[PDB]
């Protein structure tokens, strides 16, 4: 039951966040411009898409047993589990520190913090 | 339909070669068998019988097979005497304390049950006289501490429902064991037939399957923390 | 859980050496049974040879992989012994398996892999169709027959290629909705 | 362990002496090595310049038996002839049953 | 490939059920023999009495598993027979299996192993020290005995989720590559 509800409110937020996005890129006037809250726009769009990117499949393979129509060893889920539930975040903040340059601008506040420091 | 049974209905037959008793519950004292000495087996399941006479293996000396299911047995006698007995099954009974002398000198024994009962305190020199005992049974009781000494010889073994069993054992003391059902998985990881598996739910030595995954769960944690903090000494 | 049966028809050569004909077979491992690998000389059953509590008569040598041949279940409205009854008192007899054909009495199939929590130590195996009629056949037309019980082995791990191919179209999802968005990027560009 | 040259606990003698016959017993599944000066009942002695080993009998009806087929002595109701059995003394013999042998 | 052999015992009940105590041992599928699952009882031989080319004095029933004890290889200076030649002369007598003790004769091992295009569709096992010892002095304790033969079947198999890993690797430092160039292209905007 409990699986059952954290799917369909995955299934719904994956629907919303699709639907937020499209909304973004049908605003003309943010798309074509080059305004900074666009780059942490996109930054969160990649980050919400990876989110189930990742974790779609281990829903996939914790149903699995709920279709018991294959047999499925449990080193599969074990490993799916243990490797792709972590990752959805452990990457995020890599993305964020690489792919934004509102970062680099709050590195350059940090470090002059630092040097002030 | 065996309702009651007399007390003393069953003495001097010197040749009753097998006695059997089935549902007598009416009855509440072991029957008073003196003089009969040529019971090979016997058997009084379903009775109220609260404990057992003494000299029980000092009458019947050629008894080969014994059992005494279903009954209110609560304090074991010694049982040194019946030096030709094989099988004992006391299941289903309110035995609830083991001592080490109660199985001194079987030697013929060969099956052993004692389920379904009360027992929690085993003594350690419990086993060390037994001779080729190879079924022993004390699944479901509550049992904390398992002794091992003299059972080196067993072929088949059950603890399922002891959960205060949360020990495990030495395999130098189960040398011949073949089928074990112990009540955690855990406690057969230290081994052949077992029940229930220890499967990749619930590993034996690593937690992380093989060595490169753990490097694999290293590498993600360490970049995660790094990232992270980095992250929120720039956002606050 | 497929059994392979083999049964072996040796004869004894007068200087002593022994001449084997084998001939294949196929049953399935029932859950009554422990999957293992047995072997010994085929020693038919009556069903009915086996409810009796008597077995002095009929004292056999172990190792004696026993034959049943079930039959119409209205034929015994009253049962003597389950089928399970039977396998446990063949295995008491001294029999190393079990094999039952089950070819009239399909239900006994369902009655053995059904929930049983007495599994017993020796493998049961029930066969059903051309391979039951063979065994018949040859049953009841030689002397001595030899029957080996052979457990195949589990086949290929095909979970190699699995989950990289999956990560394969988890990595190019991925890159494709990374380039989509590139893609709307470049439009903004344009 | 007697009159052999080496002798193991679980395979009994393997090589007896020079002038001695070695006989393989069975008992149970035990099957080990012996030394004898002759070789037992049914069997003939066979010499040979590397070890000397017994063999059975192989004629038939014979209890004792001085080669692979000439039998110095017969089971009852066989007489002996010519080293072979035969339950009657055939033409031109008959039977003699105080040494139980056909006799002319 | 390592064999896995119970040596099981009986005690004959009068009523005729059969008693049993069953005792471990492990070797290892020689390479002259098909690894397989083989059952029957011990029947031990002398290494001098396979040989022998008359066994008429002693035919034996098909399906024993022989049992022979090789001694010191100097012993016999004007061998026999091969050991397989042994295995071979021992099969053709109805043997079923066949185990070697080769606890003074070590070399018998890669004797055995050595090769042989003429494997033998029965097993052949050879066993040396602990479990060596033991089935000598059961076999020369004993009455009747019945071994059994089992060939475990392969373990897991981990070669699964290695590639998930030697992938990630591989991904993260290709990630690393792309990403240190970026870094040097911030350093170029700065």
């Amino acid at each position: 039951f409990t699986v059952t509800l954290v799917l369909l409110n995955s299934l719904a937020f994956l629907l919303m966040a699709v639907i937020y996005t499209k909304l973004y890129c049908n605003l003309e006037k943010e798309d074509l411009s080059e305004n900074s809250q666009s780059s942490m726009i996109k930054h969160v769009a990649w980050l919400i898409f990876t989110n189930c990117i990742f974790f779609c499949p281990v829903a996939f393979f914790s149903f699995a047993p709920l279709i018991t129509a294959i047999s499925i060893s449990p080193e599969i889920m074990k490993s799916v589990t243990l490797i792709f539930f972590p990752l959805p975040a452990c990457l995020n903040p890599v993305l964020y520190v690489f792919f934004n340059p509102k970062f680099k601008e709050d590195w350059k506040l940090l470090k002059r913090r630092v040097t002030k420091k | 339909p065996l309702s009651f049974v007399g007390n003393s209905a069953f003495h001097n037959l010197s040749d009753l070669h097998s006695l059997v008793i089935r549902g007598a519950s009416m009855v509440q004292q072991f029957p008073n068998l003196t003089g009969t000495v040529h019971l090979e087996s016997l058997t009084l399941t379903g009775t109220k019988i609260s404990s057992i006479p003494n000299n029980l293996c000092q009458e019947q000396k050629m008894l080969r097979t014994l059992d005494l299911s279903y009954n209110n047995i609560r304090d074991l006698p010694s049982f040194n005497g019946c030096h030709a007995l094989e099988e004992i099954s006391l299941q289903r009974n309110q035995i609830y304390q083991i001592k080490e002398g109660t199985f001194q000198g079987l030697i013929s024994l060969r099956i052993l049950d004692l389920s379904r009962n009360l027992i929690h305190e085993i003594h350690s020199r419990a086993f060390a006289t037994l001779g080729p005992i190879t079924n022993l049974d004390v699944s479901f009781n509550e049992l904390t501490s398992f002794p091992t000494e003299g059972l080196n010889g067993l072929n088949q073994l059950k603890l399922v429902g002891n959960f205060k069993l949360k020990e495990a054992l030495a395999a130098k003391d189960f040398v011949n064991l073949r089928s074990l059902s112990v009540p955690y998985a855990y406690q057969c990881c230290a081994f052949i037939h077992c029940t229930p598996s220890t499967g990749a739910f619930k590993p034996c030595e690593y937690l992380l399957g093989s060595w490169m995954i753990r490097l694999t769960v290293w590498f993600i944690f360490l970049v995660a923390l790094f990232f992270n903090l980095l992250v929120i000494l720039t956002t606050f | 859980e497929t059994a392979f049966v083999e049964v072996v028809l040796f004869e004894s050569s007068p200087s002593g050496d022994y001449t084997t004909y084998t001939t294949g077979l196929t049953g399935r491992f029932s859950r009554a049974g422990a999957t293992l690998s047995a072997e010994g000389e085929i020693v038919q059953m009556h069903p009915l040879g086996l409810c009796n509590n008597n077995d002095e008569e009929d004292l056999y040598e172990y190792g004696w992989v026993g034959v049943v041949k079930l039959e119409q279940p209205e034929l015994d409205p009253k049962p003597c012994l389950t089928v399970l009854g039977k396998a446990k008192r063949a295995v008491q007899r001294g029999a190393t398996a079990v094999i039952f054909d089950v070819s009239e009495n399909p239900e006994a199939i369902d009655q053995l892999n059904q929930g049983s929590e007495d599994p017993l130590k020796r493998p049961v195996v029930y066969v059903k169709g051309a391979d039951a009629i063979k065994l018949m056949n040859i049953v009841n037309k030689q002397k001595v027959a030899r029957a080996r019980i052979q457990h195949r082995p589990p086949r290929q791990p095909t979970e190699y290629f699995d989950m990289g191919i999956f990560l394969a179209f988890f990595v190019v999802v991925s890159l494709v909705c990374l380039i989509l968005l590139v893609k709307i990027k470049l439009k903004q560009r344009r | 362990c007697k009159g052999c040259l080496s002798c193991s606990k679980d395979n009994g003698c393997s090589r007896c002496q020079q002038k001695l016959f070695f006989f393989l017993r069975r008992e149970g599944m035990r099957q080990y090595g012996e030394c004898l000066h002759s070789c037992p009942s049914g069997y003939y002695g066979h010499r040979a310049p590397d070890m000397n080993r017994c063999a059975r009998c192989r004629i038939e009806n014979c209890d004792s038996c001085f080669s692979k087929d000439f039998c110095t002595k017969c089971k009852v109701g066989f007489y002996l002839h010519r080293g072979r059995c035969f339950d009657e003394c055939p033409d031109g013999f008959a039977p003699l049953e105080e040494t139980m042998e056909c006799v002319e």
